[PDB]
RNA sequence: UGUAACGGGGCUAAACCAUGCACCGAAGCUGCGGCAGCGACGCUUAUGCGUUGUUGGGUAGGGGAGCGUUCUGUAAGCCUGCGAAGGUGUGCUGUGAGGCAUGCUGGAGGUAUCAGAAGUGCGAAUGCUGACAUAAGUAACGAUAAAGCGGGUGAAAAGCCC
RNA sequence: CCCGGCGAGGGGAGUGAAAAAGAACCUGAAACCGUGUACGUACAAGCAGUGGGAGCACGCUUAGGCGUGUGACUGCGUACC
């Protein structure tokens, strides 16, 4: 805290409490006994534990029929309307389009939509899988998920 | 609203010795 | 009808004018005027001006016939005070309170 | 249900006359204190003066056993430089015989505003004549 | 015309047709109750029990309420010993109306 | 020389009970000019016993 | 994540001041003093919940004693007769009977005297 | 300092010794209801118990279970200008920290549930800052060189001008 | 527009959804200081409360009492860290 180490008043005889500096935590305008430091909150998670969790989440989604396997899911042109129409007829509003390979047309189409999110198999996290109401995979996406899970 | 700056030296006490 | 009349930030202290307020409280305006006229305090003239204003508001903004008017509610409440530093002996400093008050007058026929 | 409490407004107080001739001072006073407090009534209440009025006659005729008649000393301080005064039983009887009865009862009664209130009802006369016949004070055998 | 009976560990004196608030019982809110435990019956004439619990006297009452009593706050505090505790209590009660008083 | 502990507002008020002012309640009316004034004093405009005294 | 305690503090202080309402002077206006009164009031209430039972007990005994003396028997003797006669009327009722129904209380002592004799 | 070596009154039994029968007397025991801990049995099996017994004063301190506050996800959800947060009352409810509902003020934000993270709870430290009391309408109004009167201006003149 | 000292300050009018939003201006808490109403208090002693409790003044359904405020009198009771 900006200031000086000067004692505001001598240490005896005064009819006031003993003070050492104006920067004391119990003094106005300067203090904070335990000031925060910039620290990282990242936690280690075992690879087997992380993989085991994904298997559990995938199993649960299948049981609760929140996971749907379909053939290739692509859009002829990079237009959001086409993606919106292709989902309305399917009656999907909060969906995660997990595709085997990232496609620019699909990526651009889903970028504006917030309830619709498109990702690759590599780019999957447990939080996103649970958060999204439905997940639709592709045959290739499922196959690559099988092998890398092992 | 400045707190009193100069506090005079206390009056010497009666010698209880 | 209420015809209030306030004088805020009066020079005198709230206490000192309360003595004058008690003299005229509940009494008819006719006797109130002379009592304040012949009372030897500035609070007398300070309150008298407020009482005169209250009568004027009643006569002008409301029904006439000020003769049948009584001071129903007279009270004073201390207002903001000004802080002043005054030197004392041995180099010490004390704070002088230039107190003020708000005088409210309410006169009604009934 | 809630226990009954005597209501001071609706209290009937009787009048009694007691002769202090040939009676022990303390034993007499104890009886009066019990009567004044109203402890002899089935509707007694600690915070209500349910007692009766008692008139004491022939107070100067009261007697004390043993040597108390001369050895009993009443001390009272006047709250001054050295104002401690003492008077034995004889001088108190000679000066005012009703004081000893009053002091005896006051000590036996509770201390407090209600305690003083019941003591108001005591009426002690040195002689055998009282001017309270208008209250029909039937004699009490005790 | 009143009777004294022992119901909840404490005698109650109730007259005919009066509501008495006594301690909780295992009875429904609309169910009549049985009190064959009568200690005394009083009328214009005087009748007293030669044996505890009369001989044939009984009290008929109808349960009306099964509420809880007023809140009572229990405060335990030890001076200078750094010990303070608080607690609350609401005793259950059963309010009944006396419908009949036998002899 | 100094207080052991601050008095109570009630004790404060009791002390001030005797500081209340009292109105004169003795206004006198001149016989001729008929103005209110203190007894044994000249009116504001300068009449006493009717006859003018200040001549101003 | 700085946490301010202004809202909570007033809520706690009001709750104490509400219980301290009716006390004299600063005991109902100042939290620092009202808290002592509320705690001390709690102790007395806890203590008096037990003193109340004994105060009423002694009040009833005095009422029964007064009725017994008036009707010609000591309180101690009267209780013996009821115990000997096997009467389970408590002090509260006996005091209640004495105040209201004189005739009933007369019946009580007559059996009490009979039981002693 | 004042009786002042029964707590006082007062007592010749209201004192002391012995015997006997009664009663008063605590938060002790019992009676009625309620909550919780631990060990058991019959049976429920992540929990009820027709039940069985017993325990439940408590500092230092150890152990167990919780309420509430700010922020993040859930949440572009939900409540909300026919009125949010806050403020001020009242009425209910929980063993407690609390919670719920509503009147008035207020004026636009708030946030269930389940989790996560803490600048997570104040009555004291001759604690820090601001505000306001107390003493108190009290001491004081700063050289004991000194003022008085008329007139003038002014709402008002012991203090200003002549 | 009116009182006031060609003031301060206030009362009407007017602007505004709101002027106890009037520039001393969002919300406006506590200490502290007042006015009004109800009750208590001038023969009564002490951590100022708690238990009991009369009366009185306001509200209820019932005509019996319950609620709110106050609290005479009385038992017990020497703050907190």
């Amino acid at each position: 805290v900006t200031g000086s180490g000067k004692k505001p008043w001598r240490q005896k005889g005064t009819g006031r409490a003993r003070s050492g500096s104006i920067k004391s935590p119990i003094w106005r305008s300067g203090g904070v006994t335990f000031a925060a430091r910039p620290q990282d909150h990242s936690q280690k998670v075992n690879k087997k534990m992380y993989r085991g969790a994904l298997k559990s989440i995938l199993s649960e989604l299948v049981r609760q029929d929140r996971l749907i396997v379909v053939e290739k899911f692509s859009v002829e042109a990079p237009k959001t309307k086409l993606l919106a129409q292709k989902l309305k007829d399917m009656a999907l509003e909060d969906v995660l389009i997990i595709t085997g390979e990232l496609d620019e047309n699909l990526f651009l189409a889903a970028r504006n939509l917030h309830k619709v999110d498109v990702r690759d198999a590599t780019g999957i996290d447990p939080v996103s899988l649970i958060a999204f109401d439905k997940v639709v995979m592709t045959a290739d996406a499922v196959k690559q998920v099988e092998e890398m899970l092992a | 609203n400045n707190r009193p700056v100069y506090i005079p030296r206390p009056r010497p006490p009666h010698p209880r010795l | 009808m209420e015809t209030i009349a306030k004088h805020r930030h009066a020079r005198s202290s709230a206490q000192k004018v309360r003595l004058v307020a008690d003299l005229i409280r509940g009494k008819k305006v006719s006797q109130a005027l002379d009592i304040l006229t012949y009372t030897n305090k500035k609070a007398a003239v300070l309150v008298k001006k407020v009482l005169e204003s209250a009568i004027a508001n009643a006569e002008h903004n409301d029904g006439a016939d000020i003769d049948d008017l009584k001071v129903t509610k007279i009270f004073v409440d201390e207002g903001p005070s000004m802080k002043r530093i005054m030197p004392r002996a041995k180099g010490r400093a004390d704070r002088i309170l230039k107190r003020t008050s708000h005088i409210t007058v309410v006169v009604s026929d009934r | 249900m809630k226990t009954f409490t005597a209501k001071p407004e609706t209290v009937k107080r009787d009048w009694y006359v007691v002769d202090a001739t040939g009676k022990t001072l303390g034993r007499l006073a104890t009886e009066l204190a019990r009567r004044l407090r109203g402890k002899h009534k089935a509707e007694y209440t600690p915070h209500v003066d349910t007692g009766d009025y008692i008139i004491v006659l022939n107070a100067d005729k009261v007697a004390v056993t043993g040597n108390k008649r001369t050895d009993k000393v009443y001390y009272h301080h006047t709250g001054h430089i050295g104002g401690i005064k003492q008077a034995t039983f004889e001088e108190m009887i000679a000066r005012r015989p009703e004081r000893v009865i009053e002091i005896a009862v006051k000590g036996m009664l509770p201390k407090g505003p209600l305690g003083r209130a019941m003591f108001r009802k005591l009426k002690v006369y040195a002689g055998n004549e009282h001017n309270h016949a208008a209250q029909q004070p039937q004699v009490l055998d005790i | 015309m009143y009777a004294v009976f022992q119901s909840g560990g404490k005698q109650h004196r109730v007259s005919e047709g009066q509501t008495v608030r006594l301690e909780k019982l295992d009875i429904a809110t609309g169910e009549t109750v049985e009190f064959a435990e009568v200690l005394m019956i009083a009328n214009g004439e005087e009748v007293k029990i030669g044996v505890p619990f009369v001989d044939g006297g009984v009290i008929k009452a109808e349960v009306v309420a099964h509420g809880r009593g007023e809140k009572v706050k229990i405060v335990k505090f030890r001076r200078r010993k750094h010990y303070r505790k608080q607690q609350g209590h609401r005793q259950w009660f059963t309010d009944v109306k006396i419908t009949g008083i036998s002899a | 020389a100094v207080q052991q502990n601050k008095p109570t507002r009630s004790k404060r008020g009791m002390r001030r009970s005797h500081d209340a002012l009292t109105a004169v309640t003795s206004l006198s009316v001149d016989k001729t000019s008929g103005e209110k004034h203190l007894r044994h004093h000249i009116t504001a405009d300068g009449y006493y016993r009717g006859r003018k005294v200040i001549a101003k | 994540a700085r946490v301010k305690r202004g809202v909570i503090a007033r809520a706690r202080h009001k709750k104490i001041l509400k219980q301290a309402k009716g006390y004299y002077g600063a005991r109902s206006r100042v939290y620092r003093v009202a808290f002592q009164a509320v705690i001390k009031a709690g102790q007395y209430a806890y203590r008096d919940r037990r003193q109340r039972k004994r105060q009423f007990r002694q009040l009833w005994i005095a009422r029964i004693n007064a009725a017994a003396r008036q009707n010609g028997i000591s309180y101690s003797k009267f209780i013996n007769g009821l115990k000997k006669a096997s009467v389970e009327i408590d002090r509260k009722i006996l005091a209640d009977i004495a105040v209201f129904d004189k005739v009933a209380f007369t019946a009580l002592v007559e059996k009490a005297k009979a039981a002693l004799a």
